[PDB]
Order: C-alpha cells, then sequence, then structure tokens
C-alpha cells in the first residue's frame, strides 16, 4: 500500500453518512481523521486542490 | 517553534498521532506512541526552561 494524503480512491466497504454543519463533530473525510466544527467557508480555491 | 516541534516523526512510523492509532494494533501502538511521548515532553521542557 502506498500510504499518503494526496487523492485517494481504493476506499473501504463502509457506508457514508450525512454532513452536520455549525456543531462539533468528528469527521472522517478520504482519511482525515480529526475533530472540529465543519462552517461553509469561503476560501476560494483551484480546480485540482 | 514549539508548535512547529509537533510535526516530527522522532523516530516512529508517522507524526500525526491519531493516524497511528487507526493504522497499528494495539500491540503495536504503544511503541510508536511512546517514540512521540518522549520526543513531545522533552521539547516541552525544553520550552519550559528557556
Amino acid at each position: 500500500f502506498e500510504l499518503l494524503h494526496a487523492p485517494a480512491t481504493v476506499c473501504g466497504p463502509k457506508k457514508s453518512t450525512n454532513l452536520v454543519k455549525n456543531k462539533c463533530v468528528n469527521f472522517n473525510f478520504n482519511g482525515l481523521t480529526g475533530t472540529g466544527v465543519l462552517t461553509e467557508s469561503n476560501k476560494k480555491f483551484l480546480p485540482f486542490q | 517553534t514549539l508548535v512547529k516541534q509537533l510535526s516530527s516523526n522522532f523516530g516512529a512510523i508517522s507524526s500525526v498521532l491519531n493516524d497511528i492509532l487507526a493504522r497499528l494494533d494495539p500491540p503495536e501502538a504503544e511503541v510508536q506512541i511512546d517514540r512521540l511521548i518522549t520526543g513531545r515532553l522533552q521539547s516541552l521542557q525544553t520550552y519550559v526552561t528557556q
């Protein structure tokens, strides 16, 4: 396994949940084992990041 | 420099602890976690002394 943080494809066989904003949750994105509050931001990205 | 010291291996497989935890079995986690604990404790003692 080539373990990194770049966009992964081969993800495990577990179904997804929905999302709740403005409340402290322990999100699990494609990796990203953290905890915080999810607020819609304004930082304008670029088409690849 | 104190904050930047957190992002270092110190000899373990990876820096971030919450990625070690979900990536090694409990019989193997303590060794990596211990390497991190000793390193971070040393950094904190250095900062306090200065």
